[PDB]
């Protein structure tokens, strides 16, 4: 949901999380919810 | 060129995430029209309310591919092809696409336990299947010797026929032609289809007959030996009781011709299949690809 | 009788040395260039 | 069939046609083990 | 019937494909033309090109054709003719 | 008038022309934050409308590219298959020749001889085990930018002049001079000619056999280039009428023709390959602008 969002609005810079296999924790889904994009996407720009 | 089309209803959000599913998908249009209407858009305005099939393919050669680019608020913008140049569609078809494959759009397999995938109020969007060329024209193969043979009775094993000409394989992808025993959801029933391939084989080795018992004097010296050659292998017991004992007329000979090639040129449209894609380069895990338009 | 062969492949973490300027690049300036698919439009950066 | 049988193989034979030139230009594979416990293995023969 | 075979098959197969016998078709349009003795001699040899389309590889085969017992039977057939012309 | 002064106006309005095709204007606030390398390609900042060629990468294993690794310009040709690891195969149309019957046996066997092994050989039993030919295997373009790694990487053009990039050495198609032939009263007739690439099956007593033509002509028009091949191939045509009914293999035709592209006439040429010291005449089309017309099969 919102996910336009998170791609659009601003973000605060955050220090490094120190936290390795990044692109495992997403592959092995340790989180709920997530989405991500493999190549770009003209998906945040409808504004409906 | 770009298209407009503002729907008519309103609609979900779930139809809205079904639209920004199908932000890239081929639409056939009636008219070449820069606003059109969700009660023109798409091909059920033309199939299920009008003959199907034949005039159905007739119908999409002749329509006007268009391809969706972005869905915006509530407005769809579909961008017409321009020949010689690329653009990207969208797989919804079940055949697996692979790169240098031509494409051409067949009409829909149209069974309705089809999820439907905009239904608004009476009006849905039907689209064209994107097949290869090969698997398109034994589609339409595999369609005309189901719809010849329904209407022939007492084979004992017609329901173990139907299932072997509906089930097809292509690159390990099974589909099932749901032409099955005649449910009438869509047969489509092709019967002006099987009706002019059997005039058509009817109506043939008379007229080369006409034509081949004269005039062979001249040296054409090819047509003539082929001609007895390939009549009385078929036809091995030519004329015995001959209908009418040889009382033609060059009317009638006339109107012989004239009727066998009109069949010919009105079937026109399952003649041919034309390329309406040369797909150049295909995406990772087959969700889209990009493609060069032609014809 | 026999003699059964059987290979095993393992994980290593495995130090280099290199004495110092032992190997030169002589490289470019990145070029760019672009290509334009209808839908998305790349633009690739070589180096030499 | 008795030493397939008295070995273990079933579906013998792949083919006389195809699977021939296939097999030859491809590796034939196999399913994989349903339960792994311990990474790879192959043990190879030399009579003796 | 002999005109009809010889007109329709041989000239016809050897100038709509293999289009170098055209000297033995015109060896059989002088065969259609009325000198059968000398038609009929080099029967061998305009027989050899139906031994290659029987069977391939072409070899030599007995003059009478491929059946056994029907090439027998054209025989006592031929015999039964020349007691009995009539 | 002038002449030089409007002559140098004309040449001016074309770079611009190929400046407005290239770059775009950036109508962002554009403020003075980023450092001088984003600057510059902020002021630039090119697109890919001006090559308007349409090249393919692909992947194939080295062992059958064997003269076209180092002979730059080739017709590929795309052979799907069973085996589900690679689904699709490329093929050179010299290795396609090969077992193509037009060519005599001094050519077939010299060619062979390049395309020599045990990769080559399984492709070859692969493509006569198939029924037809025309249908499993099939025309792809044109090949540029051979790499040759482990797995070699070719690009193949679609559409378009033929060259990777910087738009130099724009390469052509070579084509074998024993497989080509030009059916027209007039060869050559004005200009510009369209050229064609023919299928032709045959069948000697047992299986078909495949022919791979091209012919150069001045039609346009697919009904004429057909209404001259079927005239062209009259006889063979004749005996296929004969075996298409006692077959039982799934084709309906005797050939196919496909058109490859443009030409130009005064950009025909002669010449020879040599890979491995094996000297192979060819004629050697120059410039081409590659269009990839649909198949048409006669029968």
């Amino acid at each position: 949901e919102n996910w336009q969002a998170t791609e659009i609005l601003p973000k605060i810079e955050a220090p490094l999380n120190i936290f390795n296999d990044i692109k495992t924790y997403t592959a092995e889904q340790l989180f709920d919810n997530l989405r991500i994009y493999f190549g770009d996407d003209p998906s945040r720009y409808n504004i409906s | 060129e770009t298209v407009y089309c503002t729907f008519d209803h309103k609609l979900s959000l779930s139809d809205i995430s079904t639209l920004c599913k199908l932000m890239n998908i081929v639409i056939p249009i009636p008219a070449h029209h820069h606003l059109i209407g969700s009660g023109n858009l798409g091909l059920y305005p033309i199939v299920s309310s009008n003959k199907d099939y034949v005039h159905i393919r007739n119908v999409l050669r002749t329509m006007v591919v268009t391809i969706l680019q972005k869905v915006e608020g509530n407005q769809l913008v579909l961008r017409k092809p321009m020949t010689g140049q690329q653009y990207a569609i969208k797989n919804t078809g079940p055949f697996p696409w692979e790169k240098g494959d031509t494409l051409t759009l067949i009409p829909p397999l149209s069974t309705h336990s089809e999820e439907k995938l905009l239904k608004l109020g009476d009006w849905e969007l039907t689209v064209p299947l994107v097949v290869p060329t090969a698997i398109a024209a034994e589609i339409n193969i595999r369609l005309l010797c189901i719809g010849l043979i329904a209407v022939h009775r007492e084979y004992n094993e017609m329901q173990t026929i139907i299932d072997e000409l509906c089930s097809i394989q292509y690159r390990d992808v099974l589909i099932k032609l749901p032409d099955i025993v005649n449910d009438k959801q869509s047969m489509y029933s092709m019967k002006t289809a099987c009706i002019s391939l059997s005039m058509i084989t009817a109506m043939a080795p008379d007229i080369v007959r006409t034509y081949i018992d004269r005039l062979t004097l001249e040296d054409h010296s090819m047509l003539l030996i082929k001609c007895q050659e390939l009549l009385s292998k078929r036809t091995t017991l030519s004329t015995q009781r001959c209908g009418q004992l040889h009382a033609t007329d060059i009317k009638d000979e006339l109107k012989k011709i004239k009727s066998v090639l009109t069949m010919i040129d009105q079937i026109n449209s399952l003649t041919n299949e034309k390329t309406y894609f040369v797909v150049c380069d295909v995406s990772a895990d087959n969700r889209m690809a990009t493609c060069i338009y032609k014809n | 009788a026999a003699t059964l062969v059987r290979t095993d492949n393992f994980d290593v973490e495995c130090l280099l040395y290199s004495s110092r300027a032992a190997t030169s690049i002589i490289l470019d300036d990145p070029t760019v260039t672009a290509e334009a698919k209808d839908i998305v439009t790349t633009y690739n950066f070589t180096q030499h | 069939t008795w030493i397939r049988h008295h070995v273990g193989i079933e579906k013998p034979n792949p083919s006389e046609g195809e699977a021939l030139n296939i097999i030859t230009f491809g590796g034939i594979n196999k399913n994989p083990p349903s339960i792994l416990l311990h990474g790879q293995q192959a043990i190879c023969e030399v009579i003796l | 019937d002999i005109t009809k075979l010889q007109n329709v098959v041989n000239e016809y197969l050897k100038s709509k494909g293999l289009n170098k016998g055209n000297f033995e078709n015109m060896f059989t349009n002088k065969e259609k033309f009325e000198s059968q003795f000398s038609d009929i001699h080099r029967a061998l040899l305009r027989l050899g090109n139906s031994i290659r389309w029987g069977s391939n590889v072409p070899i030599d085969t007995p003059y009478v054709n491929l059946t056994a017992e029907d090439s027998s039977e054209i025989e006592n057939n031929l015999q039964d003719a020349e007691k009995n012309m009539l | 008038m002038n002449s030089k002064s409007s002559a140098r106006a004309a040449i001016v309005d074309t770079v611009e022309a190929v400046k407005k095709r290239k770059y775009i204007s950036i109508e962002a606030g554009t403020l003075n934050n980023v450092v001088e390398k984003e600057r510059k390609f902020l002021k630039q900042f090119l697109s890919g409308r001006e090559n308007l060629r349409i090249a393919a990468r692909v992947f194939t294993p080295c062992e059958l590219l064997a003269p076209e690794l180092e002979n730059l310009g080739m017709l590929m040709y795309r052979f799907e298959t069973d085996v589900d690891n690679p689904k699709i195969l490329f093929v050179g149309l010299f290795f396609l020749c090969s077992n193509a019957f037009n060519v005599s046996a001094c050519v077939r066997t010299a060619l062979t001889t390049m395309y020599t092994n045990s990769m080559v050989d399984n492709v070859l039993s692969m493509i006569n085990t198939c029924k037809y030919l025309e249908d499993k295997v099939s025309l792809f373009g044109v090949t540029s930018l051979v790499s040759c790694g482990s797995s070699c990487l070719l690009s193949c053009v679609m559409q378009g002049n033929v060259y990777d990039a910087n738009k130099e050495n724009i390469h052509g198609l070579t084509v074998l001079k024993e497989i080509f032939l030009e059916p027209d009263w007039e060869p050559r007739q004005h200009s510009t000619q369209y050229v064609y690439v023919v299928h032709v099956y045959k069948e000697v007593l047992s299986k078909l056999q495949y022919g791979i033509y091209v012919v150069l002509t001045s039609f346009q028009n697919e009904d004429l280039v057909v209404d001259i091949l079927r005239q062209y191939f009259e006889k063979e045509r004749f005996l296929f009428l004969n075996y298409l009914i006692n077959s039982n293999t799934t084709l309906s035709y005797f050939g196919s023709v496909q058109r490859i592209g443009r030409c130009a006439t005064e950009d025909i040429k002669s010449g020879f390959l040599q890979y491995r010291g094996i000297t192979l005449p060819v004629i050697k089309l120059e410039n081409i602008f590659v269009d990839l017309s649909e198949k048409k099969v006669f029968v």
